């Protein structure tokens, strides 16, 4: 025996890191009583297989850490010191903050005498660092309360993605699961460096390589991604989309594209108004004043019975492929290999390699992240790879799809709970202030006369219902509609989002901000701006793992404790290992995790910190009365609780949902008090409540299908390892989205080796087959209105197709394209003191801001300091050496760091000069560890895209210099 | 007895083999500064049995050749550390009949700590400045007695660490050389015959480190 290991308790963890969902195994002394002693990988699960990457591997050393919070911990107004506070107090004199601040901002009705029942003095950050189950219990006590400023980390990395797949697919995910990138004969790693940011994926995609497939890695700097791709092709910053235009020409050129797949899975065959056209970068329906298209505009054509009219011979010049082919003939090889700064050759050599998967039985996937799709035309630019992968039969299929590397561990959860202003959970809307009734709102749903299109959506009324019933399950859904806040119609989506809530912290217009499970101080764009604006807070509640860069903003770089007044409370909660419930990973996958230790110290899961403090919220509501008390006295909290303590497994029971009487539905009876089987047997009239339809099918009478570890698999799962019976994913375990279109109409397999689904016997064997019906009977892409996959996306705000629009302002002043320079349904100063584009980006070692990774000794080990990444040539001119101290400064703040010179940084060729690129992680920040450095967010602006509501990060104006 | 064989053209150098050698041992951290590099530790010492060395090479067209080496022990199957040692005291460095390790015990301090270094051709010895113990991968000889991986090699994803009986690593060794070959055409084995850690180099040995072969 190991005696390290040998009187421990083992239990099964998953990664607390990163969207690729690892296992751990914990080892708990004193069978389970004490502390751990041990954290590896678990040799059992089928994604990591044991393997861990070095934050996964040092979970131990964040878990064990004495550094960690303690107690809650509590500064007053003005005060330069920590004092710490018993729970009780922290709690109530919080309960109280949260009933002041409401019973005096509360507004039932806005100017315009709409119902909205919201306060806007307090806003929440955070967070996908939360179970699932606690996100959702989150999201539910700030809407009681009465939250419309409900925003996380999913806002920055994946709201350009959800409706870039959304307007493609029908849904906003990752098309696929990590480890079918195994299945795959060429992987496209594009605005992603996942061999650091996704670690694991890597076992997954050396193996695609060990079976054939070619490897291409496409990113300005060469990256430890890039030593492992066969071919690294640079491209200059904002230049994806030329790219990716000039890839859509080469395969209608070459004719290279899957003809019976594009015929009848995409649009191609639909046949568009007269009213649609493009014309020197701009479409049809342009209003140049109000900097917006009426995109009406771009209607399809409608049969006398409404439905987009369709010419399958794809000759009508209206068709939507000869449209796709008339506007992507301006992009060809020398226009997009001078403005890429990628050789006409290297070009060649990425077209064909990838363009070669249209074969029906060749798949290509393509991995982007976060990369640089932050600016206004991100959306557009997934748009264009969404397009590439359905023009060459690539969704649906093993191998191939969209692979949207989620970032958190739990952001794909985090915002499936709708911890975003604009969604309740499983994506049903925020209700506006001109959706007076719950009828109205379901009123906005569009049909389809389309026999043929499933169109799933029509079922949101079942699913609004169902979530209301789970919140207010004694009132009639119509009548629970009024408890929960309204945003304005009147007023612009952005207003609501990350970026603006700082805009409005630094204009006084908030008294209290949740900081829970996120450091904003370090995260947030323009560093300096939103620490003074945080001194513009009357409380603040951090709900974090250790003291930090936010909880102790008061006492920061250049502040003045005495006259900061803001009122701090800090409370330390447990880490992912000393507490039960689930993680969604970027696949979907839906995992259950178990308490290893007890909490450290007097730490605690948010789940009884969020539910004791709502607690003392409610029973003061009951003592005091005050404004509009309804949405927070009726809430079914009964529900979340098993002795006295937050229950993941309840709460977990709740989202999936139970019959609250006997109901026939969908031809079979159910009993009251039986869980739901799948959200096909939600209701719209309360017999059914449900948290969250997504979660209906996860945990059922059946049991907890997220706690399963079965590797039982079919020879046709095995082979491109679906693992149905490892956890569950939604929707209802659908491994692969979009595998409707993986087969012909009869029924068969484009690819039989790599088969997703089969139709045999009277059945589809493989996958769960994502819609029902016989082959041949449904339009693949199920959650579309019209049921096609779209190349043509008339949804989007800067056009139905990915044109190219420099997001870089200032080292650009013409288009080879059109004359539109810049995204027109859109002041950065270009101070020439400041002549280098500086870029963020991580390193494998450290997480986010580092409030984690910068406690862990193994990782500061490895990555100890703020360092700046510059080329040979910018090391030349400005004297650097490889090691140097150097100061890195814009217009927003400066930082000292040392100089990594290195080839792995060219400079690009912008119009004939020569245009320096420097790099820095975001890991760093004043509190630790000591000659650390600070967040390179003091350089970044938080000037944002009115579209996206996201600070630029990726690209931004700075000088460095020698010290 | 046991071998490790080391892919290094599947390296990320992500590192978890880094810290899990220290995390499984709970080894401390060292003090570190970046001096213009992303390799750190610099070197191995008495508290760090294994870092991996980043190399930087230029070549034509975009990008560089990126070399990394997770660096440990040999466990030479005719260990010149052990005949060192012998002449001074023959129990300070053991060879364990069952796996092949080469094992430094507590009697190292009762050694010359430069003489047992100096005789090692790969200068992986180390020595505690206080205590002069000499420290050093020991091929998690413990886990592999109880039938679990050594943790660097269970924890790596990319398939560059591999290990298993002699038998099977030298057959694994020889097909792998064959098929890297086709993209690598350097490719070689680390002293094959001499050693139970075999890397497998994508070119010149002596580009990933002075000391990668004797
Ligand atoms: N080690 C580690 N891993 C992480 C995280 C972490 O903090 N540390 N965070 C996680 C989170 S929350 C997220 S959202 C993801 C983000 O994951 P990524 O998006 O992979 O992360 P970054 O390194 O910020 O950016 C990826 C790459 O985009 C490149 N890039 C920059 N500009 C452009 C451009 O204009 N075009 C193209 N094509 N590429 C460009 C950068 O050079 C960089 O190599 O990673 C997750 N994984
Ligand atoms: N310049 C620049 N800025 C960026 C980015 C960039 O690339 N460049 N990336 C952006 C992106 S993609 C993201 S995701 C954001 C992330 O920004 P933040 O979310 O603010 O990042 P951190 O706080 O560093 O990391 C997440 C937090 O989770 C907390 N945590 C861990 N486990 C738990 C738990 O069980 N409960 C609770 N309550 N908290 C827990 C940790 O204490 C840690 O503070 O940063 C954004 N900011
Ligand atoms: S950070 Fe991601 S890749 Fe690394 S161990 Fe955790 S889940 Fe796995
Ligand atoms: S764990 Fe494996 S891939 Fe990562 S650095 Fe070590 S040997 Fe290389
Ligand atoms: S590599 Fe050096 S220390 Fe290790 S067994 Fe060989 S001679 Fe001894
Ligand atoms: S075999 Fe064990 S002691 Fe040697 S480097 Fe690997 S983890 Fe460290
Ligand atoms: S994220
Ligand atoms: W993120």
């Amino acid at each position: 025996e190991l005696q390290k290991l040998q009187w421990a308790k083992q239990t099964t963890s998953i990664c607390c890191y990163c969207a690729v969902g690892c296992g751990l195994i914990v080892h708990t002394a004193k069978d389970g009583q004490g502390r751990a002693v041990n954290v590896e990988g678990d040799p059992d699960h089928p994604i990591n297989e044991g393997s861990l990457c070095p934050k996964g591997a040092s979970i131990f050393q964040l878990g064990e850490n004495d550094q960690r919070g303690t107690q809650p911990l509590y500064r007053a107004p003005f005060s330069d010191t920590w004092k710490p506070v018993t729970w009780d107090f922290a709690l109530t004199e919080i309960a109280k903050r949260i009933k002041k601040t409401r019973d005096a901002s509360f507004t039932e009705k806005n100017a315009a005498g709409d119902l909205v029942n919201r306060t806007e003095a307090i806003a929440s950050f955070g967070s996908a660092a939360m179970d699932n189950e606690e996100c959702w219990a989150y999201g539910n006590i700030l809407r009681s309360l009465g939250l419309v400023y409900i925003e996380h980390q999913a806002r920055i990395x994946h709201s350009p993605t959800v409706p870039a797949l959304a307007e493609s697919f029908g849904r906003g995910a990752m098309t696929n699961h990590w480890n079918d990138l195994a299945n795959s004969d060429c992987i496209l790693i594009m605005g992603s460096n996942a061999a650091e940011n996704h670690p694991i994926a890597f076992k997954w995609v050396l193996r695609a390589k060990d079976k054939g497939a070619t490897l291409i890695h496409v990113d300005p700097r060469f990256t430890r991604t890039s030593a492992r791709c066969d071919v690294y092709a640079p491209i200059r910053s904002g230049a994806d989309i030329p790219f990716l235009g000039g890839l859509i020409k080469y395969i209608l050129d070459n004719k290279l594209y899957f003809t019976d797949y594009v015929r009848e899975y995409t649009n191609a065959s639909l046949i568009v108004g007269e009213k649609f056209s493009f014309k020197d970068g701009l479409f049809s329906g342009y209003d140049a004043a109000n900097k917006k298209y009426d995109k009406s505009m771009w209607a399809f054509e409608l049969d006398a019975n409404g439905v987009p009219k369709r010419d399958p011979a794809l000759k009508h010049p209206r068709c939507v492929i000869n449209l796709l082919k008339k506007h992507y003939e301006r992009y060809n090889l020398d226009k997009v290999a001078a403005i890429t700064g990628t050789s006409k050759e290297q070009l060649q050599q990425v077209y064909k390699a990838y363009a070669a998967t249209g074969k029906p039985d060749k798949a290509g996937t393509i991995m982007y992240a976060m990369g640089w799709t932050q600016h206004s035309v991100g959306v557009q630019n997934i748009r264009a790879m969404a397009m590439i992968q359905l023009l060459l039969g690539n969704i649906g299929v093993a191998g191939g799809g969209v692979n949207a590397l989620r970032g958190e561990s739990n952001v794909q959860g985090s915002t499936d709970q709708g911890l975003l202003a604009h969604i309740w959970p499983g994506y049903n809307p925020v209700p506006n202030s001109k959706a007076a009734t719950l009828e109205l709102y379901n009123a906005a749903t569009p049909q389809s006369k389309d026999p043929m299109s499933v169109n799933w959506w029509q079922n949101r009324p079942k699913y609004v219902a169902s979530y209301l019933k789970a919140l207010y399950p004694d009132e009639e859904p119509a009548a629970a509609y009024d408890y929960l806040p309204r945003i304005d119609a009147g007023r612009k989506l952005t207003d609501y989002f990350w970026l603006n809530i700082f805009e409005k912290m630094d204009k006084g217009e908030f008294k209290g901000l949740f900081a829970w499970g996120m450091n904003p101080a370090c995260g947030g764009a323009n560093a300096n701006k939103n620490r003074k604006a945080m001194g513009k807070l009357e409380w603040l509640v951090n709900v974090n793992l250790f003291e930090n860069e936010t909880s102790s903003f008061w006492k920061g770089p250049g502040m003045n404790p005495a006259e900061i007044g803001t009122e701090v409370f800090f409370l330390p909660c447990c880490v992912s290992i000393e507490k039960e419930g689930s993680v969604a990973n970027s696949g979907r996958w839906m995992q259950w995790r178990y308490r290893g230790p007890k909490p450290y110290a007097e730490t605690k899961p948010d789940g009884d910190i969020m539910l004791d403090m709502f607690k003392k919220v409610r029973e003061l509501y009951a003592k005091e009365g005050g404004a509009y008390p309804a949405p927070i006295a009726k809430l079914n909290i009964a529900d979340w609780e098993e002795h006295n303590e937050f229950s993941p497994t309840k709460v977990a029971k709740l989202m999936n949902g139970y019959f609250l009487k006997d109901t026939e539905v969908g031809g079979k009876q159910f009993k009251k008090g039986q869980q739901v089987p799948s959200f096909a047997f939600l209701t719209a009239d309360g017999s059914t409540c449900s948290g969250n339809w997504l979660h209906a099918g996860s945990f059922t009478d059946a049991g907890n299908l997220m706690a399963r570890r079965d590797k039982t698999q079919t020879p046709e799962q095995a082979r491109i390892g679906l693992f149905p019976n490892w956890s569950f994913c939604w929707p209802v375990n659908r491994r692969i989205l979009y595998n409707r279109a993986s087969v012909d109409k009869t029924g068969k397999p484009w690819n039989p080796a790599k088969a997703v689904i089969e139709w045999k016997d009277g059945k589809w064997v493989g996958d769960v087959v994502d819609g029902g019906g016989d082959p041949g009977t449904k339009h693949p892409f199920i959650m579309q209105t019209h049921g096609f996959g779209a190349l043509y996306g008339p949804g989007r705000e800067e056009g139905p197709f990915p044109e190219h629009y420099e997001p870089l302002e200032c080292p650009v002043s013409k288009n080879p394209f059109s004359k539109q320079l810049h995204n027109p349904v859109a002041k950065a100063v270009c101070d020439p003191r400041y002549p280098f584009i500086g870029t963020t980006y991580r390193v494998t070692e450290h997480w986010q801001t580092g409030l984690m990774t910068r406690r862990c000794a193994w990782l500061v080990e490895a990555e100890p300091q703020i360092f700046c990444e510059i080329s040979k040539e910018l090391a030349k001119l400005r004297g650097i050496g490889n090691g140097d101290t150097v100061k890195v400064s814009s217009l927003r703040g400066a930082l000292e760091a040392v100089a990594i010179v290195t080839e792995r940084i060219r400079p690009f060729k912008i119009e004939g000069v020569d245009v320096h690129m420097v790099g820095l992680p975001w890991h760093y920040g004043w509190m630790v560890p000591k000659n650390g450095g600070d967040t390179a967010n003091l350089l970044t602006p938080s000037a944002g895209d009115p579209n996206t509501g996201i600070p630029e990060t990726k690209a931004f104006m700075v000088d460095v210099r020698k010290v | 007895g046991k071998m490790f064989f080391v892919d290094l053209s599947r390296c990320t150098a992500c590192r978890g083999c880094q810290i899990a050698c220290k995390q499984w041992k709970n080894l401390p951290a060292e003090e570190t500064r970046n001096t213009g590099s992303h390799q750190n530790p610099p070197d191995l010492s008495y508290v760090t049995l294994k870092t991996v060395r980043f190399t930087e090479k230029s070549r034509k067209g975009p990008g560089i050749d990126w070399l990394f080496f997770p660096e440990q022990c040999r466990h030479c199957v005719e260990p010149p550390c052990k005949g060192q040692a012998d002449v001074d005291l023959e129990g300070a460095v053991v060879k364990d009949e069952t796996t092949g390790a080469v094992l430094f015990t507590e009697l190292t301090a009762k050694v010359d700590g430069e003489s047992v270094r100096s005789a090692c051709p790969y200068d992986i010895p180390r020595i505690d400045p206080v205590t002069k113990r000499l420290s050093k991968c020991d091929m998690c000889n413990d886990r592999v007695q109880n039938g679990l991986l050594p943790a660097c090699v269970k924890t790596c994803p990319t398939g560059t660490m591999n290990f298993g009986d002699e038998q099977e690593m030298l057959a694994l060794a020889e097909k792998r050389l064959a098929e890297v070959k086709k993209t690598y055409p350097g490719a070689v084995l680390g002293d094959p015959n001499d050693v139970r850690v075999v890397y497998l180099f994508t070119r010149d040995p002596k580009d990933f480190y002075e000391h990668a072969v004797a």
